């Protein structure tokens, strides 16, 4: 559906903010290596968060 | 009885060392305490969801 806001760029490996389809927060964007299998889009952890 | 004694003191220090040295797990009581903070610190953690 992804309701009209316009995108910026992607700034990586510094305490940002960011909004990934309405994941709102803040915290550090470093790239990973565990890739998903390709149908999924979230990630967890024990209390639940992204 | 002096040689005697230090003997049998030499061989109850070898038998502790072996009882240690073997998978005998003795240390249960300090065992106890890590696993019951860390477990209150789990249960606290998954409190948030």
């Amino acid at each position: 559906v992804c309701g009209p806001k316009k995108s910026t760029n992607l700034v990586k490996n510094k305490c940002v903010n960011f909004n990934f389809n309405g994941l709102t927060g803040t915290g550090v964007l470093t790239e990973s290596n565990k890739k998903f299998l390709p149908f999924q889009q979230f990630g967890r952890d024990i209390a639940d968060t992204t | 009885n002096q040689k005697l004694i230090a003997n049998q003191f030499n061989s109850a220090i070898g038998k502790i060392q072996d009882s240690l040295s073997s998978t005998a797990s003795a240390l249960g009581k300090l065992q106890d305490v890590v696993n019951q903070n860390a477990q209150a610190l789990n249960t606290l953690v998954k409190q948030l969801s």
